């Protein structure tokens, strides 16, 4: 099997700009066996080139594809708003395998995010399950760093995260934390801590909050 | 038109076995090499595997993941492909599209002659979405994410240990829309979802205005209208 990798992971360019994503293979693969889809939320894959360099029908002619058997290139001419979505270049010789994905992304400015905490409220507690979770809201990149502290000392392995898509007016990201204790684990500590590490932070942001 | 169209995707057991079905129309399905393709939550997608035609011997490739458990066969007189998935993991849970790849040069000969001369396209299925795990169906627990007595202010709601998906959650039964953000669901080690929907508006508002989380429960019949107040 022939292992696939896609350059970058990330693409952050504005509506008008020219794209070019990388696709590296381990072997030298044949160009009539490679191809270039296109996925958006909630969509099948929709091919856009097959063959390295020839252009699937009804495809628009800024999608242009490129290589030779270790390194191929999709470019878009000119990005629109509804071309910013996951791009994946797959190969057919040897084995069927796709690659890591490519996300093009909005480009704008960095936003540092706004760090809000809560508290699990009394209902969850009588029911025997803590939860309390942090906030993070409108920020760019979408990069951002979460750690959890109780009374200073850092957690792992209990604390589960989710981003939101990139927003149509600010193009900036959300992410929320869970962090699940028990009820006695929750009873035992006082002090629950988010800490935020984002590059539009000069220091990791602390939002603390104590029982009461 | 040309169509590919999966069914018989479900909720099953950690332990079970289930069989997809895939119906083909508008093109000669005997000819195209088919293949399975599926896409885990939140993951990029990965090649199930993939059968040939009758005419090139019908050999049948699997992925590394795959191998020894699934197996792919075809009825050309139905034009119907079929995935067999058994002893299935967690880890199989995704949405399984039933594909064509790309086939040869000149596979779409004729096709359209009205509009074109040379036409190439592949095919794609709505796909159809496999559920592996042991829970049951539970209705969901909505606990108000307060807004903070210290002090723009920032309440929600949190949906929490509810099977399976989905779960829609409005605002003032829709009346509010900016600054609303529902994040995607999250899957517990306990095997029960759970989400967050926040929603940020200004701090004097606060006291003017009334906040009313709404959660809809399709599997569960429940439907769930709760206050947001501070502590």
């Amino acid at each position: 099997e022939i292992v696939l990798t896609q350059s970058p992971g990330t693409l952050s360019l504005s509506p008008g700009e020219r794209a070019t994503l990388s696709c590296r293979a381990s072997q030298s693969v044949s160009s009539s066996y490679l191809a270039w889809y296109q996925q958006k939320p909630g969509q099948a894959p929709r091919l856009l080139i097959y063959g390295a360099s020839s252009r699937a029908t009804g495809i628009p002619d800024r999608f242009s594809g490129s290589g030779s058997g270790t390194d191929f290139t999709l470019t878009i001419s000119r990005l629109e708003p509804e071309d910013f979505a996951v791009y994946y270049c797959q190969q057919s010789a040897r084995s069927f395998t796709f690659g890591p994905g490519t996300k093009v992304d909005i480009k704008r400015t960095v936003a540092a995010p706004s760090v809000f905490i809560f508290p699990p409220s009394d209902e969850q507690l009588k029911s025997g399950t803590a939860s309390v979770v942090c906030l993070l809201n409108n920020f760019y990149p979408r990069e951002a760093k979460v750690q959890w502290k109780v009374d200073n000392a850092l957690q792992s392995g209990n604390s589960q995260e989710s981003v939101t898509e990139q927003d149509s007016k600010d193009s900036t990201y959300s992410l929320s934390s869970t962090l699940t204790l028990s009820k006695a684990d929750y009873e035992k500590h006082k002090v629950y801590a988010c800490e935020v590490t984002h590059q539009g932070l000069s220091s990791p942001v602390t939002k603390s909050f104590n029982r009461g | 038109e040309v169509q590919l169209v999966e069914s018989g995707g479900g909720l099953v057991k950690p332990g079970g076995s289930l069989r997809l079905s895939c119906a083909a129309s508008g093109f000669t399905f005997s000819n195209a090499w088919m293949s399975w393709v599926r896409q885990a939550p939140g993951k990029g997608l990965e090649w199930v595997g993939r059968i040939k035609s009758k005419t090139d011997g019908g050999t049948t490739d699997y992925a590394a993941p795959v191998k020894g458990r699934f197996t792919i066969s075809r009825d050309d007189s139905k034009n119907t492909l079929y995935l067999q998935m058994n002893s299935l993991k967690t880890e199989d849970t995704a949405v399984y599209y039933c594909t064509t790849g790309v086939e040869t040069y000149d596979f779409w000969s004729g096709y359209d002659d009205h509009y074109y001369d040379y036409y190439f396209r592949d095919v794609w299925g709505k796909g159809t979405t496999v559920t592996v795990s042991s829970a049951s169906t539970k209705g969901p627990s909505v606990f108000p994410l307060a807004p903070s007595s210290k002090s723009t202010a920032a309440l929600g709601c949190l949906v929490k240990d509810y099977f399976p998906e989905p779960v829609t959650v409005s605002w003032n039964s829709g009346a509010l829309t900016s600054g609303v953000h529902t994040f995607p669901a999250v899957l517990q080690s306990s095997g029960l979802y759970s989400l967050s929907s926040v929603v940020t508006v200004p701090s004097s508002s606060l006291g003017t205005q009334t906040y009313i989380c709404n959660v809809n429960h399709k599997p569960s019949n429940t439907k769930v209208d709760k206050k947001v107040e501070p502590k």
